[PDB]
């Protein structure tokens, strides 16, 4: 339960994956949208996911942060750099068109289904190792998939907030400059300039 | 005495006289602070 | 740069958009919103005989339907972004950072 | 300052107004006796005049071009005493009007002549009433919570 | 007898004497429905421990610092003093705590018995008491909580809300805190008061 004392949603019972009951505003009220949004949710979540790491590994390495790493494209003569190389095809015209092309061929391939258990757990060429054999275990991965999304979902919001309170900063940044004097360098600040 | 009561609460007369205990209330205040434009005090 | 490549390339781009990917999306669209109709019938059932559909011109020889108006309308939308990328790369245009 | 304004005890034209305000004012003064009943009731005139500008210009007010005073009501912590807690105290008044009027319209609702009790104010009960009007912030409220401030079934 | 605020004036019917402290007084009826009397009383409790609390906060510092025995500042002028943490740390650090303890005690009011458990050790839980008046882990040294010891519980936090009340229109209008006001009152009564301060 999201909220111990706090009398849960009738159509929420806890069978579902990462269901805890929480629904303030109530929008899961209808069934039909409700699996939409169970789909919405984990769609969100896997991005979010896959993009954290994204954020924060190549800032790690001798990189720029998730904003100057996107900052070339708005120059005359805009060409990308990888891993400290710059890439041929770099160019903005390029790269937008390409992105544009695959990722709406993918999405259309994507949405192109009615099941709609595959809707959200497709699998099979997308399990290869094959972790769904067991149907409880199967479950709690499933779970885990949920929360360690909604997690990442989280982390994402700080990242782009922390962006807007300090521009020019990447979240590697912010925790440094936090460790470096905790008690003097924190939110309040921002909160009470 | 007690119709007296009954007719000196009649609407008009009720009326006439918090009207006119608000008026001499609010002249008062006027008189004290004149000129009053803000809310100083807080 | 070359406004023949860019308009040919991006045509052709959009007409193969157009027929393998969101082909099935669309005619299931048109399908199930249908024909405007007045009063519950559509417009030439009530009497508007410049109401009826062209049935003659829309069939065509391709294995999904692929026709007339729609070779039409794909390639206005690839030639019109076309049109942009040309315009636009050409304007000289730069926002400041 | 706001709104391209300046405050009005360092602006001129509010002090040239003041000045030629007085001036009016001491004009008629010099005809009449230096201590007659006229006179003095001049004098205090001046006086007040004198005051009020000085207040004005005390309670940091803001004077365009005009030399006029001019109220921001945008919001800005450095003018609140000019319309918000203003405000603020005439919502908590009227809220205490018309709660005390709305209690003593549901006490005698229940008379089997209720307009006899509207057209001769029944005094004895409005007495008690009016006091409610005191605490009518948080008898609204939970008026609300509970839910029969707003008549169900219409 | 259940305490008569005004002799000559009868109690409200709502209120029967159950309650700890009920002397009733209530001439505006804030209290005619079951619902907002449950309410107000864990208002009146909560305000009250504060009350007490911040008073004591308040005044027992500067009696000390008067008699000499440390050097704390005035509870107004308290605020400037720099500690190791910025003010703004000091502040949100304390609305997350609150944020948390608060939605407890809320949730407690709200249904009782519903938050009696730690929510981390699966053991622990809370006696179950009344609302208001959570015993176990709270109460250490484990005082009865006779009917009598909360009437005077809540007799000295109706008390401290009076004071504290004081205190802050005395240091509004004088410009002290409120020892330095009993003392000089003390000095010399008849020339000390209020008039004089107006
Ligand atoms: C919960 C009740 C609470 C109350 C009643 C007050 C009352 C006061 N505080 Mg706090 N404070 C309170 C909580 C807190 N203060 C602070 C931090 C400060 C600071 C840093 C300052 C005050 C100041 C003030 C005073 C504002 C001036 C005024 O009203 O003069 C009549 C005032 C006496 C200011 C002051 O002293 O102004 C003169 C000031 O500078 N307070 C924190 C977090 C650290 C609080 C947390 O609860
Ligand atoms: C400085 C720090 C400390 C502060 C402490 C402050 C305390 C509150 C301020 C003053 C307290 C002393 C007031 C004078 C004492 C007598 C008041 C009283 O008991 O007078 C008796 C009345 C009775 O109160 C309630 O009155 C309600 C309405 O009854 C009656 O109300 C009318 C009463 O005239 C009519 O009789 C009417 O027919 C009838 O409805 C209830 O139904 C009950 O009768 C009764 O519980 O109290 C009333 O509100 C009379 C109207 C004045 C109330 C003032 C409240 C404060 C504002
Ligand atoms: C777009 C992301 C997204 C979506 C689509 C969903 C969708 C869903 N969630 Mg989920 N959730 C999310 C993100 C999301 N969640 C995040 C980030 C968290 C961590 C805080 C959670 C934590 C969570 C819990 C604990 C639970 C759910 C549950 C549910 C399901 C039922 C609730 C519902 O019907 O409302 C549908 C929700 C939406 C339509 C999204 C609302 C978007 C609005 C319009 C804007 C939100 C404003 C936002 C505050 C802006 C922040 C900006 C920033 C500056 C702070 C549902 C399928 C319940 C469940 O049963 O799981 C199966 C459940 O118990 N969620
Ligand atoms: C949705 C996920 C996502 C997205 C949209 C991006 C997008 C981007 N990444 Mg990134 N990345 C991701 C996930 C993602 N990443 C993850 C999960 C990791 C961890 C392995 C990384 C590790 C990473 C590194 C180390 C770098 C990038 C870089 C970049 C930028 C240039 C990439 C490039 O040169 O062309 C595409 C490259 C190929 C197709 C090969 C680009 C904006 C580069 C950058 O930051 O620019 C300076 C860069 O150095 N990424
Ligand atoms: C979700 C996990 C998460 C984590 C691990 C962090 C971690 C951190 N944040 Mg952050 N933040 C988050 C979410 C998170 N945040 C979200 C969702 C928001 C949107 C409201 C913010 C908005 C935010 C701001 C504006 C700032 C930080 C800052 C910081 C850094 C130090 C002070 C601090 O923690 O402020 C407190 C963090 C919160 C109150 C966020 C909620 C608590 C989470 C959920 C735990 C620190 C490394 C500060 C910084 O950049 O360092 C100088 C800073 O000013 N955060
Ligand atoms: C929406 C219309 C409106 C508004 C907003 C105002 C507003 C104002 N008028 Mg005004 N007036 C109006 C219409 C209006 N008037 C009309 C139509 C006329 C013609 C009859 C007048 C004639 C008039 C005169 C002659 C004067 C004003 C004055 C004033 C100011 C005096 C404030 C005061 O009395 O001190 C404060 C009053 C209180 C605080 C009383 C409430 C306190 C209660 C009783 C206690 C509550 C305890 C808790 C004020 C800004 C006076 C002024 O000096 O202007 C600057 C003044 O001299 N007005
Ligand atoms: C936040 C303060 C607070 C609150 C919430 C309460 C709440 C309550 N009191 Mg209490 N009281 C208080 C302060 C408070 N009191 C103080 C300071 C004193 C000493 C003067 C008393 C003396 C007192 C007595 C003798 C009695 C009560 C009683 C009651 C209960 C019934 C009356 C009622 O519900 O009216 C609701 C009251 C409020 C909602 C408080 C509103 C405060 C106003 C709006 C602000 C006043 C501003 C001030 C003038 C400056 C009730 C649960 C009666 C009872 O039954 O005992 C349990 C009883 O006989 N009170
Ligand atoms: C600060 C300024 C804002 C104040 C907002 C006050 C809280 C508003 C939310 C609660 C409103 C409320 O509970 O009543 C909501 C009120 C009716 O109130 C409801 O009445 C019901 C029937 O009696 C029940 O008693 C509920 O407990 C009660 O909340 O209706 C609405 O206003 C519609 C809103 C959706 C419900
Ligand atoms: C919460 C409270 C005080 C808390 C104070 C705190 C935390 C102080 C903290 C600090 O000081 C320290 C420790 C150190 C300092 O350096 C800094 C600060 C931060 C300053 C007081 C409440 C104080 C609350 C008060 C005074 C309430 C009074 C209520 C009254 C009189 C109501 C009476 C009636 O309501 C009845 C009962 C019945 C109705 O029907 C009729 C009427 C008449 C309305
Ligand atoms: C036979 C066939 C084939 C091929 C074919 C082809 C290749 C053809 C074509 C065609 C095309 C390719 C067409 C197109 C297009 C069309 C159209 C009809 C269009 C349009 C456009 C427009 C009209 C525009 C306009 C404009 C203007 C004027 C203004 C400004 C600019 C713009 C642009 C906007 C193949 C072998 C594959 C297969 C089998 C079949
Ligand atoms: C802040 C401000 C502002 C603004 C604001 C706004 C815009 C908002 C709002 C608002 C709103 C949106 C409101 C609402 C409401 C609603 C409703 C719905 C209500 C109600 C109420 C009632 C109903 C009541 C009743 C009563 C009372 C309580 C009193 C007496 C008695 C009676 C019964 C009458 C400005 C800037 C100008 C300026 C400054 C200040």
């Amino acid at each position: 339960d999201w909220m111990p004392g706090q009398p849960r949603p009738s159509y929420l019972d806890g069978s579902a994956p990462g269901d805890f009951g929480f629904d303030p505003l109530r929008l899961g009220e209808v069934p039909e949208n409700l699996e939409r949004f169970k789909e919405s949710e984990l769609i969100h979540c896997r991005w979010a996911m896959l993009a954290v790491p994204g954020i924060l590994v190549p800032e790690a390495l001798g990189l720029g942060n998730w904003v100057k790493a996107q900052e070339w494209a708005a120059l005359p003569g805009g060409q990308a750099t990888y891993l400290g190389n710059p890439v041929p095809w770099g160019t903005l015209p390029t790269i937008l068109v390409i992105e544009f092309l695959s990722i709406a061929f993918v999405e259309h391939q994507r949405s192109m289904e009615k099941d709609p258990e595959k809707k959200k757990y497709p699998g099979g060429a997308f399990d290869p190792l094959g972790y769904s054999k067991d149907p409880k275990k199967f479950h709690e991965y499933k779970i885990k998939e949920v929360k360690n999304g909604r997690l990442a979902l989280l982390a994402f919001v700080g990242i782009c907030v922390q962006q807007s309170a300090y521009p020019g900063t990447g979240p590697l940044e912010n925790l440094a400059t936090h460790l470096a004097d905790p008690w003097h360098n924190t939110i309040g600040n921002v909160l009470i300039p | 005495m007690r119709d007296l009561k009954t007719y000196l609460s009649v609407a008009p007369v009720a009326s006439t006289l918090w009207f006119a205990a608000l008026a001499g209330l609010l002249i008062e205040i006027n008189r004290f602070f004149p000129d009053a434009l803000t809310f100083p005090f807080f | 740069l070359n406004p023949s490549l860019v308009i040919s390339l991006s045509t052709g781009l959009s007409l193969f958009l157009g027929r393998f990917v969101f082909f099935n999306f669309q005619r299931e669209n048109v399908a199930k919103q249908g024909l405007p109709e007045q009063n519950g019938v559509t417009h030439f059932e009530a009497g508007d005989t410049r109401a009826k559909e062209y049935v003659s011109l829309l069939k065509s020889n391709d294995p999904v339907g692929f026709n007339i108006v729609d070779v039409l309308a794909w390639g206005s939308i690839g030639h019109i972004v076309a049109y942009y990328i040309l315009a636009t790369s050409s304007n000289g245009y730069d926002p400041k950072f | 300052d706001i709104a391209g304004l300046t405050p009005c005890k360092d602006s001129k034209q509010f002090a040239k107004r003041e000045k030629q305000s007085i001036k009016k004012l001491e004009s008629s003064l010099k005809l009449y006796a230096p201590d007659s009943a006229p006179a003095l009731a001049i004098n205090a005139t001046i006086e007040k005049t004198k005051r009020r500008f000085d207040n004005y210009g005390k309670q940091g007010l803001l004077c365009g071009a005009d030399g006029l005073p001019h109220l921001i009501v945008s919001g800005d912590q450095r003018h609140w005493g000019e319309f918000i807690t203003p405000g603020i105290l005439f919502l908590y008044i009227a809220g205490w009007i018309g709660w005390v009027g709305r209690s003593y319209l549901i006490a005698i609702r229940d008379d089997k002549k209720p307009t006899q009790k509207e057209i001769i104010i029944d005094v004895p009960l409005a007495t008690g009433l009016v006091f409610r009007g005191f605490s009518w912030p948080i008898a609204a409220y939970r008026e609300l919570l509970n839910g029969e401030l707003v008549a169900k079934d219409v | 007898k259940k305490g008569e605020w005004l002799p000559g004036l009868a109690s409200p019917g709502y209120l029967t004497g159950s309650l700890p402290g009920d002397n009733g007084f209530d001439p505006l009826g804030l209290a005619e429905d079951p619902e907002n009397l449950k309410w107000f009383v864990q208002a009146e409790l909560v305000n009250g421990r504060w009350a007490m609390l911040g008073v004591a906060g308040m005044l027992l510092p500067e009696v000390f610092t008067s008699i000499g025995i440390i050097n704390v500042p005035k509870w107004y002028d308290a605020g400037k003093e720099e500690y190791f943490a910025s003010s703004s740390t000091l502040f949100v650090i304390e609305f997350i705590l609150f944020h948390y303890v608060e939605i407890r005690r809320w949730q407690d009011i709200k249904n009782p018995g519903s938050v009696n458990q730690d929510p981390i050790f699966k053991q622990y839980s809370l006696p179950a008491g009344e609302v208001g008046y959570p015993g176990g882990i709270f109460n250490p040294l484990n005082f009865a909580p006779t009917l009598e010891a909360k009437e005077k519980e809540i007799a000295n936090g109706r008390l401290a809300m009076l004071a504290f009340l004081g205190f802050i229109i005395q240091h509004n209008v004088t410009g002290k805190g409120p020892f330095d006001n009993l003392l000089q009152h003390i000095s010399d009564p008849w020339h000390n008061t209020i008039v004089q301060t107006l």
